[PDB]
């Protein structure tokens, strides 16, 4: 359970892992699951709270 | 460095323990460690090489965890593990080579490659596992500021020297008194010679001394002291001190008289042995002082007496020698001994990839020069590269 | 072979870690391994021996499992465990001796004893455990066709050879030029001599070369090179090349001139050292070429000039020597070294049980011949017997 | 002894495995062992020292158990463990020194120090962990009276003795014949000399024998046998047998003839080698018998016929020789050797703390005297102190 | 060490901040620290002394907490605080002396006194406060293996040495060339003298050199360099090198030309100054090389021509000097200097209580011997004792 | 200049006061000052060096505030604070070196490095602390 809980939570659909604000114009990414989304796949380059 | 050692240790343990048919209870902890390593390394990017001929390599980690639910491992599990193990081993190999080939005149003990600098970060501290090898444990002890010790079998503590000193001398080199010596690796051979056999010396005794200082303090050393210098007991044609000419040395060997061997620390006698040959122990020393006398035989049979006349023509030259071999020792600083292959690994990597000579080490990692001028920065860099060499040798053979 | 190693390893762990008073959390996994070993071996019959004077012994396995319901194991647990450990250790002993005393020209890697053939069955694979030893590691690697590495302290790589070449000679043997050499174990000791002291040679320099080809490629080797050959520096009476007569060798030693020691790999020069002595590193090589020169001293004091006349009678013979010792090295193949005892164990078992000479190994496991002609079949059989000998030594002294 | 070893092993594992960031599953078993140790040792009081200059020290134990409720170890956990580890390590160091510096004529195998006697109680048996080390394994085997075995590289089994025997001699020392040997550490060099060069001997052959009985039985020993005695092949002036005069020895080296090396046990030839030099194997022996011959060359060139006349003025003295080195061996008893450092550690502690000469060991732990008279009591005490020194070395370097 | 410093700092801040009439808002935090100190120390027994003439004293802490209900301190509050502080300060003083009078070859930085060992436990970490002073700051830095630095005014880096080296001399010492020097504390005075005033020298210039290697690396040093050595500019009668006789020195001073001061680190010229006097800066060095020349004046007035003839009788001897003082410097190691009293305090304690000579420091804390052989163990012990001395000086006036 | 001295003073106090085992009452004020410094510096970018052989280095401040402990701060707290302290100390070192290696014939009192010029702005004045040296 401890090794697979990260994956189970990520697979969940009613919650996200966080929100990057970034205060700048970022092009919406194009994904199969949805035409355009503000999907961030990693928090690299941003201070985390 | 601790993270790098943990990576190599985990990979070696995976190679040794993840085998077909083994109970999973045998490798449960190992697989937890392996999964932790994979999780920590996932999503990070590394670069290695770029110095000398070492290729620039890029490493990315997007591996999947290992199963934890079988009772006995099968072939599928072994192959799935081995595919990841190969990549991790290659990454560790290249990181170790990148660290070895580099050096720094300031803070040589700190990581020098960018990959190891990245591994120094806190995020990677989750990969620590075990620190049980000699070099890693000495590294950790030194960082904790405790006593360290490396045990050496035949330590190369003596810079290679082969030379003589003439206390009495003439241009013709017909009537000489002095000493000759070879200090090499872990052995000292010294031979005091007198051509007149102390005919005119006070009490027919000629005193000889030989002082060998070490670049580092050796502790709990086992030593073999024997009463003859076999290297200086045959006819020789040596070249003069300034190289102008050549002189002859036709030794005849006598027993060394009043043999005293003193092991000194900070200029004070820590151990002292008188007329005792065989195995001796020097507990703590940084200088070896050997004193020995050529005593003219008071009684001689005619065959002996004919050798040593009282006039200048001297065809046989009375020589007395000692041989001292450091079989084993313990030192706080890293050295090169006859049993370990760390110096060989570092030198081999540097030569293979044609690393340009740096600001610290001598060309070709010449051990004679290194131990001659064993400085603080050199010691730090040497310990770092030897630790990395041990980490790499855990995996590469 | 892996199953045999695992039986020995689990028995060693049981004999080390099952001691009265120890917490059961210290031996949980080990006891799981031990119980699996017992379950697998139970209901099996093995037969060992029947070769030479090795007794024919039968092994029936029927043992109860070790208990698991205990916090700190007590005297009863230790006794019940040791009674089984003794039998298993004896069985492993005899299996290993049976394996060691056998050889096969074809498939020398395949198990030879019928007990090991049985253990090769897939039913016993569940006992595999962890293959952490160096020899078992290399066994697995060479099974997979991966790189193998054995680290040796002064490996026994040179077949014994004490000989001399006479480049110039005549029946009187009073004006001789050439070389003497002793290769043995890890030491080459060569000495080029000239009776005329290069009086009539161009530039008054005589060239000597010595090529020693190893049967296997050594890597990352530390080598001690010294400028004198103490073995060929005293008067000798050597029997002629054809044993017809004897000739006198009365040497006087000069420093070797233009020393070049180069380590070659398939004819290409991988390493080379010019007039450098002490500790040196050969990264990858299979041949050693030592070139040196007797240079007649341009200037001589009278005591030296007397030694080398212009005419024929040469009472003293100029000699220049080198000594080379491989202190440590790495080899892909299995070898005999100073520290290890695998050759000794194999030879001891064969001699003790009077094993008839087979087709592969030379009589009495003569290492000189075994390494002089190190054929692939000999390498396979030697690796097998050395691996099984290490497995055995893991339990028996 | 077993409990002290367990304390040292637990502390070494604590220092190696309890590191920041490590997974708790990597340490859980060790933490259970460590808490067991704390529970057992709490509330007991120990006293060490008081012999020689070794300071008196009092040890009190009141420590809290290490936690077991973390996923990855953090700085807090490591800091909490480190203080306990340091105190325990100091305690183990002092106990080991106090036990090493003591000895007893009767029951030398039994613990001698108050701390170790206290630890020998039954309440302390709960900490045993695992007796993996070689010395503790042989300790347990010897307590059970099973067969022990220590592997040595270059074992020190021959007490240093340089001597000579004269089978033929006269006051003038012009026509000597006999043998001349050095036995030291692991090497035997024996030269048989004849001034007349077997001119009048039967069949022109002079026989030479040299018997070296070992104090203990050596097993599966690898030997190096070479056909010259380099130590005894140069001119020497040697004191006469009674020390009242000196004689001259001017050797000329011939090949030893009909060399026969026998390794004997209980007077029965176990291994016999004829005219075979290099690496040989002696499976089990307690005496070494070297037989060789000086054969006058049947045919001589003029330069040799001149050397060997018929009359008394013999200027060159024919000499044959043999060298025998024990590269690696196995012994049931404990011994000093080149690789290890236990004798050096024991001698170092005694010298540092000025331990008075006791009733068992010779002053200064003189290995020559010890091995020369290696009594059963000395063997017991030496095994005890060596085992304690190994336990100590697990923690102190 | 940190806990001892924290105790001292709390007591000092109490003796200075807790004064009658002061607002409780000025001392609230200090009183919280004081109460925690009392709570942590309560119920603990300590013993100090027992070495040399230092009396054995016992300390028991059962104290009440300082009050916290007052808005201003009055006489009674200060009185009770002083009553507690006196006992705590006496305990700190005795702990510091007990620690200062002790040494250890191994683990020199580790606590040596029983009191400091007890304080090193984890229960006493609760009282740590702020480590602001220079010596405790460097203690923590070196504990974490950071870059330490001590700032010295006139560091005592040169051992006392007053000597001379002759390059030209005779039995009559009436025509000498060479150098004389005094190295003392932070000052080097070197004077090269030539009796012939370079009458026959090539270009009428006589070169002089002086190499002073420092035992530790100094950094950012301000150095005053003046062109004359006042110490070697008056007539002298000096013992000859062997001591058999005495020679006369009658200097006459000329200006040194081509003055070159080179500060080197590991044989690499880091700073160089030519013909520069006054305040210069050496950023990083461990060797000083002074080169200066005596040039015979090309033009002389009659009173100088009389002084400098070309015939042998040389009544007045040309002399050229340099003075070099290290006004201030920074060193990673600890040294005695002119502004700090730490060495004086340590020596005073040892002399007052007649501490027997130990195995690390020279007798009487002789700074000449300490710096001459400043081994790493001596540096560790010296840093520990200097830190304890500073802690003591915080309180004891 | 005062801002640079205040950064140095607060870093020195953090190094010499935030030590394992000390009471939190001993460093409450220091931690408040440290967190004020972190808040003010966060989001600002600095560039140092570029004269002679002094390397050009870029500094970005993205740090969390120091936490609290009820009674005595422990090893974890010290390590977490030490990371940020090390980064800030490196930054101040480089700013001071870049100031030392520069000079101006006119307005020699004025800051000469871009880092010190930025720090002289009004936003950083909240980092002042005590000017005791
Ligand atoms: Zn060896």
């Amino acid at each position: 359970i401890l090794m697979a809980m990260d994956q189970i939570e990520r697979a969940s659909d009613k919650i996200a892992q966080g929100v990057i604000i970034a205060y700048r114009d970022m092009q919406l990414e194009r994904d199969e699951m949805y035409g355009y989304v503000n999907i961030a796949r990693n928090l690299d380059g941003f201070q985390q709270i | 460095m601790d993270v790098l050692y943990s990576l190599s240790k985990t990979l070696k343990d995976a190679r040794d323990k993840i085998v077909e048919g083994t109970l999973y209870s045998n490798v449960s902890d190992l697989i937890q460690q392996f999964n932790q390593m994979i999780i920590t390394m996932n999503g990070n990017e590394f670069q290695t090489g770029g110095i000398g001929n070492l290729p620039i390599r890029n490493w990315n980690f997007n591996f999947g965890l290992l199963g934890t639910t079988l009772l006995n491992l099968d072939a599928n599990y072994v192959e799935t593990a081995r595919n990841t193990i190969d990549y991790f081993v290659d990454f560790v190999d290249n990181v170790c080579m990148d660290e070895m080939v580099r050096e720094s005149q300031r803070n040589g003990i700190a990581p020098q490659s960018d990959s190891l600098r990245k591994l120094s970060a806190i995020k990677f501290k989750r990969i620590n596992f075990d620190n049980s090898s000699e070099y890693i444990e000495n590294w950790n002890l030194q960082n904790r500021r405790q006593r360290t010790g490396f045990t050496f079998h035949k330590p190369n503590i003596f810079p290679y020297s082969a030379s003589f000193t003439l206390n009495r001398s003439q241009p013709a080199h017909d009537n000489l008194m002095g000493t000759m010596w070879l200090n090499a690796g872990s052995e000292i051979q010294v031979a005091g010679f007198d051509y007149s056999c102390a005919i005119n010396a006070p009490a027919n005794i000629q005193q000889f001394e030989h002082i060998v200082p070490l670049r580092r303090v050796l502790t709990t050393a086992t030593i073999t002291l024997l009463p003859d210098a076999e290297r200086f007991s045959f006819p020789r044609v040596i070249n003069s001190a300034d190289g102008a000419t050549t002189w002859f040395f036709n030794p005849v060997i006598l027993r060394p008289n009043n043999v005293e061997v003193e092991f000194l620390l900070n200029g004070q006698i820590i151990n002292t042995y008188q007329a005792r040959f065989g195995t001796i122990v020097a507990r703590n020393f940084d200088t070896i002082r050997l004193s020995f006398q050529l005593m003219r035989p008071p009684n001689m049979t005619p065959a002996v007496a004919v050798l040593f006349p009282n006039a200048q023509p001297f065809e046989h030259h009375a020589t007395v020698g000692l041989t001292l071999r450091i079989e084993s020792a313990v030192c706080e600083s890293v050295l090169a001994d006859a049993s370990e292959t760390l110096l060989a690994n570092v030198t081999s990597v540097r030569q293979e990839y044609a690393i340009p000579v740096g600001p610290v080490f001598p060309p070709g990692m010449n051990w004679t020069d290194l131990i001659t001028n064993y400085s603080p920065s050199r010691e730090d860099n040497l310990q770092r590269v030897f630790t990395v060499a041990s980490i790499r040798s855990m995996l590469i053979k």
